[PDB]
């Protein structure tokens, strides 16, 4: 739905890296290079950014009921 | 004394049937004096023995070298002089079988005594005279010391 | 019949992790110290989220759960703070909590990112550690999120939000000298970073007289506490637990 | 629904004793310490420190059930030394160990920061 705050396994902070991850990908980085640049060494943390599907961007297409 | 048996053996085979337990080896050993055949499972990991070694072996009823019964219970705080201090490798088991070449007519000339030290098995074959101290379902201590 | 004389050697000390080595100690003390790193170091994390208005796409419990997971700077305030259950108040006074206020209205057409920057604390010592900032929620034009929440002292045993560590690496016997693990094919296994063997061996020779010692630690902080603060608070908390147990045991014996 | 509250794994409720001693009648000089609202953190460390003592003939611990929060520590000792004395001495040894470790860790932090 949205990027999780913590890494599920180790508890490292990941929610403050989704926008940076996408920005690095727009800079033509391989995904491994992007995750290395963000400093996620353990594959538990890398799994979350590598496998996250951001559906909130799609949910924001619908107008709010206010 | 309480020493049911004593000898010096030499290892003539280490693990004859191929390695089957990564920490335990079934030594086959001969005795030069008593001419007993010995099979004995030894934990080589803590007490490594290789082929051709020699060692004094002693099977004893007790360890306190006074005839005092051991009670068959683990007492780490023992002030009595233990016979185990004169040996490198010490195991504790129960003789569970005494076979022989006896017929219904005559007694045994050769006896084979089997001991199970917690699972590590030993067999001692030889003439009957030296195995009269062995009797089934009795506790024994195997004391082994390598000889130079 | 008495304590060991443990010796410390810090190999690395950054602002996000501390790597050190403890020699002359039994395995149980080191394992309990790692356990206390994970589950018994108290920090300050958000609890009691009261939502006044939430027209975002994410439901209320989702936002509260995300707020709970935000780490807060609690380096020096947590020790003098009290557990709210023990405090004598309406459960929220300055001596047992820290108030937070969020009030975000997305008026522009562009997607509004409600981050941890938008969390306003009433105490300057306690802020989100990122203050990139942790995204809480994205809002559309016309959407609003407005809430007030508090932050209490707790430790990781109660809930994982209070866990200060982002992964505690712990190791001992890097060459497998004690053979506490038995590799079927030891050649296939990579050398640990603390290994001291050459590139022709796979394990150290077996040591029957060996005992576990020289435990290697790497404590990575999520951010709420400095790693050295995590270790010091951990040892203090374990000592406090043992002293309290001694007090209760003495009362029982008398 | 039936999920227990998270706080009732380290908190004693009203009228619950932190630690209770019971003599083991099967063996002389043996006691059982049932400590409530504890886990392997204190069990394993206290067991190890008791094993370091030479006068302790037996020292073990178990959690009866993981969903419950108790540790039963059985301590048997030589006849001239009580289990309660051994338990207290073990805890004092652990406290001294951790205090020394705190001091040395602080010294190491100061050297690494200065360095
Ligand atoms: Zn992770
Ligand atoms: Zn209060």
């Amino acid at each position: 739905m949205i990027i999780p705050v913590r890494c599920f396994t180790c508890g490292k902070i990941v929610g403050n890296k989704w926008e940076a991850y996408l920005g690095l990908l727009q800079a033509e980085y391989t995904e491994g290079d992007a995750l290395d640049a963000l400093g996620l060494k353990r594959y538990c943390c890398r799994r979350m950014l590598l496998a996250h599907v951001d559906l909130i961007e799609k949910l924001l297409n619908y107008a709010p009921l206010e | 004394a309480g020493i049911l048996f004593e000898d010096i053996f030499d290892v003539k085979d280490i693990d004859p049937e191929g390695k089957k337990f990564d920490r335990v080896s079934r030594l086959h050993c001969e005795s030069e004096s008593f001419k007993m055949d010995l099979i004995l499972d030894v934990n080589i990991q803590i007490y490594p023995v290789d082929l051709g070694d020699k060692f004094r072996l002693v099977i004893a009823s007790t360890l306190y070298e006074d005839g005092t019964l051991d009670d068959g219970e683990y007492n780490p705080t023992d002030d009595r002089p233990s016979r185990a201090d004169q040996f490198e490798y010490v195991m504790y088991g129960k003789v569970y079988r005494i076979e022989g070449d006896e017929t219904s007519t005559e007694a045994a000339t050769r006896l084979s005594a089997y001991v199970s030290y917690g699972g590590l098995l030993m067999r001692l074959q030889g003439d009957a005279n030296n195995l009269h101290g062995f009797e089934v379902d009795s506790r024994v201590y195997l004391l082994m010391k390598k000889l130079a | 019949p008495y304590a060991n004389q443990p010796t410390v050697r810090i190999t690395e000390l950054t602002d996000e992790n501390v790597k050190f080595i403890i020699e002359n100690t039994d395995l149980a003390v080191a394992n309990s110290i790692r356990r206390v790193f994970i589950a018994e170091v108290p920090i300050i994390a958000i609890d009691w989220v009261q939502i006044d208005a939430n027209s975002s796409v994410l439901h209320d419990e989702f936002i509260a759960h995300r707020l709970g997971l935000i780490p807060l700077t609690s380096d020096d305030i947590v020790d003098k703070l009290q557990y709210s259950r023990d405090c004598t108040c309406e459960e929220f006074c300055p001596e047992c909590s820290v108030e937070f206020t969020l009030d975000v209205r997305c008026n522009e057409d562009q997607t509004r990112h409600v981050t941890s920057r938008d969390l306003i604390s009433n105490s300057p010592r306690v802020i989100p550690v990122t203050s990139d900032d942790i995204l809480i929620v994205k809002l559309r034009k016309g959407q609003e999120l407005r809430l007030r929440a508090y932050a209490k002292k707790g430790f990781g045993k109660e809930h994982a939000k209070w866990n200060p560590t982002a992964g505690v690496a712990f190791e001992y016997d890097p060459d497998n000298a004690l053979r506490h693990t038995v590799y079927p094919k030891p050649e296939e296994w990579p050398k640990s970073e603390y290994s001291e063997l050459d590139e022709d061996e796979s394990q150290a020779p077996y040591d029957p007289n060996g005992k576990p010692e020289r435990f290697y630690y790497n404590v990575e902080s999520c951010g709420s506490l400095r790693p050295e603060t995590i270790v010091l608070s951990a040892l203090s908390g374990l000592k406090k637990k043992l002293s309290d147990l001694q007090t209760q045991l003495s009362h029982e014996i008398q | 629904m039936n999920a227990p509250p998270a706080f009732e794994s380290f908190l004693l409720f009203e009228g619950e004793k932190k630690i209770t001693i019971n003599k083991d009648t099967k063996v002389p000089n043996a006691c059982l310490f049932t400590i409530n609202k504890e886990d392997h953190t204190l069990g394993n460390i206290i067991k190890s420190q008791l094993l370091k003592d030479p006068q302790v003939l037996f020292a073990g611990y178990k959690v009866p059930h993981p969903l419950e929060h108790k540790i039963i520590i059985r301590v048997q000792t030589t006849p001239d030394y009580s289990p309660q004395e051994a338990f207290t001495n073990a805890i004092t040894d652990l406290i001294s160990e951790l205090s020394l470790l705190e001091e040395r860790f602080r010294v190491a932090i100061k050297d690494k920061q200065e360095g």
